[PDB]
RNA sequence: AAGAGUUUGAUCAUGGCUCAGAUUGAACGCUGGCGGCAGGCCUAACACAUGCAAGUCGAACGGUAACAGGAAGAAGCUUGCUUCUUUGCUGACGAGUGGCGGACGGGUGAGUAAUGUCUGGGAAACUGCCUGAUGGAGGGGGAUAACUACUGGAAACGGUAGCUAAUACCGCAUAACGUCGCAAGACCAAAGAGGGGGACCUUCGGGCCUCUUGCCAUCGGAUGUGCCCAGAUGGGAUUAGCUAGUAGGUGGGGUAACGGCUCACCUAGGCGACGAUCCCUAGCUGGUCUGAGAGGAUGACCAGCCACACUGGAACUGAGACACGGUCCAGACUCCUACGGGAGGCAGCAGUGGGGAAUAUUGCACAAUGGGCGCAAGCCUGAUGCAGCCAUGCCGCGUGUAUGAAGAAGGCCUUCGGGUUGUAAAGUACUUUCAGCGGGGAGGAAGGGAGUAAAGUUAAUACCUUUGCUCAUUGACGUUACCCGCAGAAGAAGCACCGGCUAACUCCGUGCCAGCAGCCGCGGUAAUACGGAGGGUGCAAGCGUUAAUCGGAAUUACUGGGCGUAAAGCGCACGCAGGCGGUUUGUUAAGUCAGAUGUGAAAUCCCCGGGCUCAACCUGGGAACUGCAUCUGAUACUGGCAAGCUUGAGUCUCGUAGAGGGGGGUAGAAUUCCAGGUGUAGCGGUGAAAUGCGUAGAGAUCUGGAGGAAUACCGGUGGCGAAGGCGGCCCCCUGGACGAAGACUGACGCUCAGGUGCGAAAGCGUGGGGAGCAAACAGGAUUAGAUACCCUGGUAGUCCACGCCGUAAACGAUGUCGACUUGGAGGUUGUGCCCUUGAGGCGUGGCUUCCGGAGCUAACGCGUUAAGUCGACCGCCUGGGGAGUACGGCCGCAAGGUUAAAACUCAAAUGAAUUGACGGGGGCCUUGUACACCAAGGUAACCGUAGGGGAACCUGCGGUUGG
């Protein structure tokens, strides 16, 4: 940290690491969901948790948490995920966009009910 | 064997096993004793009654040699070293 | 001291004045003594004295108001490694112009407020508090 | 060539020119050697619509420098408004 | 007259030509140190006057060749 | 040059020959450019470990000055001499003459 | 190691007075004559290290000096470098 | 002051075998006591003590 | 954007009374009060730093019927403007012509006041201004248009409106309906318990 | 591919054309000059000068070459002819 | 101007992680009224259907295909009503020639790491149109397209023959103020067209007069472009050498111009650690975002510059191009074909396919402002003005107002009384913004056209120019803004959240499931945390979620960090460049400083105004642009230069100690065997035997030989050495250290990347050597099995000579050097004074040990031998693992070593200390890792190296307290 070590070779900016990787700076990105398949959680939990296994358009093949109290997914089906970690095994750093591509909103659902892609009922 | 009541007890005090010889003042053997293998092997060995009864055996190795007067030359430390003293000398013999 | 006999002489003030030491010593070059005017005249320190002609030395002598040093913290800022160089309109104002900040401007050593009115910068030699 | 011409700024159905000493081929509201007035067409009877500083124009128009129609004509209402 | 740059002298290997060193002492743009920052210049004289060491004055001029373009003006200390 | 203390132990066995290796020795180191300072003998005194099988040894230690050189010779000589079995010389680094 | 004597004589030839065995080129002298009675008994040892160490300070101590001569006045340090031989 | 030679103020400074007494019971300066040493083991070299 | 819901519970939770249900019932008897307006409003109210700046500024911006986007507008303007960014903020926040328009009297409430500013019943300076935060300067003639001079409820909305004392720094008249705003307000003729450094700190991090 | 542009490209075949003519014929011109200096013989290339003289400084006139280009042949021309004196 | 949570029983730390803020060219979910103003392919410089984006000029020209007039004729014969023909006769104009334009405007950001950009300078240049000055503007010719007649080719595109004009071309004349030349001299140009017409001539065409405009030359201006220089403008040294028109020279040539630009010759340079070359990334700037600021990130829109136009070459023409909608040729594509041959290039605008999370109309008008051409009228203009689409952003506004309770039904909670939703509704009265309908209605429009005097000018009147006034006229937007009227509250509210942080909570349901989650975490019978309800909170035409940047983070620490134990002080030295430099003078003026001047585009930002109903927005003026340059001045400071001074550093002299190092032999302690006797039943060992020895004489004894390990005691908290490390004695050689002073030099210093050298033990390699060892290896038994442990032998190695290794817990886990700063005790050595006893007493040096004050510290601790206070330089560190590993380089006999990643992966890892629990080391007191909320324990914790072995384990030689 001398100045005139510091004038030799400067000090150096750290990258910012790796967070969501597979995306490069996209909100979303389009998957094709290879398999369904269904976790199970770290030790202080339970209850096996709904995850699926996708390949995004930009090579990347991803592990993303489909999420809310119901799920229709299949084996090829297209589908968004956004970024949004599971505290869960290792890995699961995406989630899937809850009705938008070939995924439907959660059934029944009244609230927070845009975060899951299922419209007003009409009332 | 020479009947000149002299010479040296070379107490060869290893620690598991002493074998002392009772050698004159020329430098000649006179007899020799033990205490392992003479009445009692084991790990058990190395106590001050080991060196005692080894000292008895060879006093009386040598007691119908006409000596009594036996100086001590030890060689290395041994366990009972003043026991196997004692019972040397208490047979009649002199340092 | 050896490459740098100004923060020599700092050094040995607030060392002398922690220590409450009545009066510090080192050899003089005119540069220290002009420091020590500077300090003495707007009353930092009480008074200095050089003696001798081969080897002339700085009998200053500390200043503690109670029992306190008068100087709070004395600080070296241009040393051989950042001469620093402030041009008027920039001069640094010392814990809101309570410390002096005193500055070698081409008119000799000198101190802030003396540089801001005669209005030309130069060297930092040293901030007083 | 150099022209005074206007460069047309404000905001929409609001425009407001700068009268602009430039040479001919740029862009009309691109690069510009130097700006002798404004003109607000769409001005409030208060407001100062003109202003044109025409000394530099003249000073221009001397060193061979054409001027559009427009500000030909504005040069001539600021004349006449005296 | 112009500006005349003053420089050393740090080889004269070339026909007529000089490479001249001009040191300049410029502060650290972050840092705020100052650092010797040099600049090495081709010169002309047709004379060959000049030798390793000397201190000269040089002034621009139009390009005498490739990486050419500043002449010499004095020698202001002919170094030994 | 410079002092040094040549001690050496003659034995009774090797005494027949006491003044003719001193003496020689003396004369080969006067003709080696040195200069004897002091002189004198201890009798044949006994060794407490009978080393090289003998009791009694006539030591005489005669301590000459001498230079870097003049000494290799002499050692070199004692041990190819069976008049001293060991022979010891010693540094001054003062001005040491009379003998105790 | 050099002797006294040796010491006195390089001051007096290699010395512009008496008693100024702190002028430069004394200094350069008389280490340099203590570099090359190492270098003569260099051959006989080899295999020693720790009184190498003391060599080389020598040696570049020697240097230093000649070094300021070469700084400080040029003509001291071309007349001296052949008078004493170094800088080969 | 104390050199080799001197054998009578040796044996108060050695044993019957000649092993060398620790200067913490006697006191002899530290200094004294390297050169008593070197004359002890001279003197044993010298065969006057084992 | 209006917030267009209960006038009354709005104001029984910022717990003192806001002038947002004016005239004469006098509220308390117009509607419960005192007491917060859910089926949990009897718990104890014991609300942290956080909550209290909260309150206090949600009670400003219900008091003259203001969203966030414009109070943080108002804000960034006091915080720019010269003075305590406190007092410059409540002065923009009365110097607003629905505000000013029901502080004349005519308009009953700040909303009656907001509902005339929009529906193109107020002259600002002889000409007309519906925008309900035409910041009014001062010297500036506040009039009501004379096509809705005859309106019941402007006659009605300035009876009541000496029992509200005054504003000092405005001169209404009330035969011909029109006044003067004389001078921005001072601190002290804002006649309120606001709190405002509570807000100048809520916005200040 | 517009109007103009073809017209463009069939005018600029004809101008360069018609260039290249007077740029070969003023070539031989300089050519005869410089041939006749290398010869040696200085009364044959001051009449060559002579000949190629208004050549080259019609054709600058006319724009095929620049004033400065005909200047240049001219200085150089004279230059090798008075050497050669 | 420097939050919250997040490693523990708890804590103080070190340290990463996660959310809070602002922001966006955003995207996605749910929802969605109006307006204003902006923005709108960030990905595929991917491929591109279709239309449009560059023409214009008849006042240059031959013309005359068209349309329209004529003027006729011939007719029909309406009195000539309309039909044919003729006539470029006229308006005009298609194709052609010619001029100007097409080098602008428009797009894009591929390439480019620096001659590109930015800042500031320069000299060797050219510059259409515009402008000022001066002059000229004579007289001829030949073509040729068109056209005409043929005539190929499928088409593209042609060929032949004749014909012709010009402001096309070409002579000739003329000819400086131009070029060349020292001068003398030589040389060098051009074009007409239009309007009007008195008089006069007239070959009746015109001449001729006059005006207008053009043409040519030169010299200025202005503008634009070219060229040069300096500094600044990414990363990588797991790129260190690169260069031969390369560097300079002299001459030819070339260029508008300087110049290796080029060529011939000559010379041998030139660049590079101040980073050349090479590789990677990359358009630059004004500015933007963020920030307290430094700084970071950016470079969409707007404006400046650059580069590109399918890819790679080349030029032509031109004032300008190496040319987006030009040429050529070479590709690769697509299209057309009669298979001969052709065509084309959306990084214009729109649009398509594609790709993408994701980004709009194949709109209208040239009304305005620009631009091109034209005398003008005009024509052209996807520039531009507008309109469309899209909550994409910013702004504004609305979706009502007041009243009213029987505080309704009814919902939810009900401790069953009721409460709450809630003045909320309804019911009352009132309003009618905006939306809708009808009527009106600015402003963006200046102009241009037609008519109206100056003797403007001059054939005076004409023509044209200018002002002269009058008349008519020009708006895409646009059924504009805005105003007026009319109904009717009528047409207009959602999204997140509610355990704490964090504003806001109850009931059902569910039951560690379903699920939620930024953090803490919640859920196994309530669960205010999950889903629904009711209630509330927040924001509101939006509200959420994701992504990304900056901040928080002072978490790359210049401002503003650390390296004893948390990551981090090289194993140790010497030292090159480098960084830094005691003191006093002289001088310089480099840095520095001051002043002046020039500059720093505009926009943006900021201040003060003004205009939009307001606001956004637009705008005027200022400030700001903190920079760069130049000039003048100062001299304190640093630098240079010159001279000194002695305190720093050194030389000398004299002494002092020491396992300091190298040499050689050096004797004994002990060492086994042999040499023999003396002696016969044992030598032998472990958990236990056993294996192995011996009775063939074993063990021990003395006698003598060997050889080598180490020189026991000394010995030490000792000493010495730069570190590793050093222990017999003697001598030789030698280093370093210190004390005493003196004499002298005279800043000759400190630190050092790279570099060089030294460097435990193991090892390795080379040969010896082997008294004993002792990894390996070989006998017994193991133990749950034994390749445990273990007892028996035993090689390599250990030893020596040489060489290679290059390592360590190489540890004070404390870089070097200098300076200052309360103490105490101890040892270690010198040496002065005075007891002139030897110490003595009092010092004074250096070294070292243990406390301890302030001070510092996370705490422990350090504490004049600093871990305090400072200065100089170096090395080093940035959460954990991956991993000191791969790869590359380099080194080595290999063994390996050295430099040193990355992917991937976690939310922690870690240090200090504390409460006490096991405490099988002691007399209510002693204690530990770990632990809790197992450092005395089937056999310390490691590091280096080498063996055995599936392995982690064990075992050798060395070393550590991290016991």
């Amino acid at each position: 940290a001398t100045v005139n070590q510091l004038v030799r070779k400067p000090r150096a900016r750290k990258v910012a690491k790796s967070n969501v990787p597979a995306l490069e700076a996209c909100p979303q990105k389009r998957g094709v969901c290879t398999r369904v398949y269904t976790t199970t959680p770290k030790k202080p939990n339970s209850a096996l948790r709904k995850v699926c296994r996708v390949r995004l358009t930009n090579g990347f093949e991803v592990t993303s948490y489909i999420g809310g109290e119901g799920h229709n997914l299949q084996e090829h089906s297209v589908i968004l995920i956004r970024g949004g970690r599971v505290k869960d095994l290792p890995g699961v750093r995406y989630h899937t966009v809850r009705g938008a591509l070939d995924c439907s909103g959660v059934k029944d659902r009244k609230q927070a009910r845009s975060k899951y892609g299922v419209k007003r009922p009409k009332a | 064997r020479k009947q000149v009541s002299d010479g040296v007890a070379h107490i060869h005090a290893s620690f598991n096993n002493t074998i002392v010889t009772i050698t004159d003042r020329q430098g000649n053997a006179l007899g020799w004793a033990t205490a392992g293998g003479s009445g009692f092997r084991g790990s058990r060995k190395s106590t001050p009654f080991a060196a005692q009864v080894a000292a008895e055996r060879c006093a009386d190795a040598v007691k119908e040699y006409g000596i009594k007067n036996l100086e001590v030359m030890v060689k290395g430390p041994g366990p009972g070293r003043e026991s196997t003293i004692r019972a040397l000398n208490a047979a009649g013999f002199r340092i | 001291s050896m490459q740098d006999p100004i923060a020599d002489m700092l050094t040995r003030i607030r060392n002398g004045q922690a220590a409450n030491k009545a009066a510090v010593t080192m050899p003089s070059s005119k540069l220290k003594v002009a420091i020590a005017n500077v300090l003495k005249e707007e009353g930092f320190i009480e008074d200095f004295k050089v003696e001798g002609d081969t080897k002339p030395e700085l009998e200053l002598t500390l200043k503690y108001f109670q029992g306190k040093a008068v100087v709070e913290s004395i600080q070296r800022v241009s040393r051989p490694g950042l001469r620093i160089y402030k041009r008027k309109d920039e001069l640094p104002k010392v814990m809101a112009g309570l410390g002096i900040a005193v500055v070698s401007t081409s008119k000799g050593v000198m101190t802030d407020r003396a540089a801001r009115q005669a209005g030309l910068g130069g060297e930092i030699i040293c901030y007083v508090a | 060539m150099v022209t005074i011409r206007l460069a047309r700024h404000g905001a929409k159905k609001r425009p407001f020119y700068q009268v602009v000493v430039a040479d001919s081929r740029n862009a009309r509201n691109g690069r510009f050697i130097e700006r002798v007035g404004f003109f607000n067409p769409i001005a409030s009877e208060k407001e100062e619509g003109t202003r044109l500083d025409l000394d530099r124009i003249a000073h221009w128009v001397g060193q061979g420098a054409t001027i559009s129609d427009r500000v030909a004509a504005l040069i001539k209402e600021v004349n006449k408004a005296a | 007259k112009i500006r005349t740059l003053q420089g050393r002298v740090v080889s004269d290997k070339m026909e007529k030509s000089i490479v001249v060193a001009i040191e300049r002492f410029v502060k650290h743009p972050i840092y705020g140190k100052f650092i010797k920052r040099t600049t090495k210049l081709h010169v002309h004289d047709e004379n060959n006057e000049c030798g390793i060491g000397d201190v000269v004055e040089i002034r621009e001029c139009r390009p005498l060749s490739k990486t050419k373009s500043w002449t010499l003006v004095r020698v202001v200390e002919k170094a030994v | 040059m410079r002092h040094y203390e040549i001690v050496f132990m003659v034995h009774p066995d090797q005494s027949e020959q006491v003044p003719g290796m001193i003496e020689r020795y003396t004369a080969a180191i006067t003709g080696a450019e040195g200069k004897i300072h002091r002189l004198e003998d201890w009798g044949r005194r006994q060794l407490a470990y009978p080393i090289n099988k003998l009791h009694k040894a006539h030591y005489v230690l005669m301590n000459v000055e001498a230079p870097q050189e003049v000494i290799d010779e002499l050692e070199t000589t004692f041990r190819f001499n069976d008049a001293v079995i060991r022979s010891m010389v010693m540094r001054t680094k003062h001005a040491v003459t009379e003998a105790s | 190691s050099l002797s006294t004597e040796a010491t006195a004589k390089i001051v007096s030839e290699f010395g512009r007075d008496a008693n100024d065995t702190g002028s430069t080129e004394v200094q350069v002298a008389l280490l340099t004559a203590q570099i090359n009675h190492l270098q003569g008994h260099f051959a006989e040892h080899k295999k020693d290290h720790h009184s190498r160490r003391g060599l080389l300070r020598m040696v570049s101590q020697r240097r230093k000096l000649l070094d300021y001569l070469k700084r400080k006045d040029v003509a001291r340090y071309t007349r001296l470098i052949e008078r004493l031989g170094l800088r080969r | 002051e104390i050199d080799y030679k001197d054998i009578a103020t040796l044996k108060n400074y050695i044993t019957e075998s000649g092993k060398i007494v620790p200067s913490r019971i006697t006191g002899t300066r530290a200094k004294y006591q390297r050169q008593l040493a070197r004359a002890i083991k001279r003197a044993r070299y010298l065969s006057l003590l084992p | 954007a209006r917030y267009l819901g209960p006038k009354l519970k709005l104001s029984r939770r910022e717990g003192t009374d806001l002038f947002l249900k004016s005239g004469v019932r006098a509220i308390d008897t117009k509607c419960k009060i005192e007491q917060a307006p859910g089926q949990h409003g009897a718990r104890k109210p014991r609300l942290s730093d956080y909550g209290v700046q909260l309150r206090e500024k949600q009670k400003v911006r219900r008091i003259y019927g203001v969203l966030e986007r414009q109070f943080r507008n108002y804000y960034k303007e006091a915080a720019r403007l010269k003075g305590n960014t406190g007092e410059n903020l409540l002065a923009l926040l009365e110097g607003r012509l629905d505000n000013v328009v029901y502080r004349m009297g005519f308009g009953a409430t700040r909303a009656e006041a907001r509902q005339l500013v929009s529906h193109k019943a107020i002259m600002v300076n002889g000409r007309v201004v519906n925008i309900a935060s035409y910041q009014v300067s001062p010297n500036d003639v506040v009039s009501i248009r004379e096509k809705a001079k005859k309106q019941s409820r402007v006659k009605a909305a300035l009876e009541l409106a000496e029992q509200r004392e005054k504003p000092t720094w405005l001169e209404v008249d009330a035969g011909k309906m029109e006044g003067t705003f004389k001078r921005k307000p001072e601190r002290s003729d804002l006649s309120a318990d606001i709190n405002e450094h509570l807000i100048v700190e809520l916005y200040s991090k | 591919n517009i109007k103009s542009a073809k017209k463009r490209a069939i005018q600029s075949e004809k101008a360069r054309k018609h260039n290249a003519s007077r740029r070969s014929m003023m070539r031989t011109f300089i050519k005869k000059v410089y041939a006749a200096i290398e010869a040696g013989d200085k009364a044959a290339a001051q009449k060559a000068f002579n000949e190629m003289q208004p050549i080259v400084d019609r054709q600058a006139a006319k724009g095929l070459i620049h004033k400065n280009k005909a200047a240049r042949h001219k200085a150089n021309l004279t230059a090798q002819i008075n050497k050669l004196a």
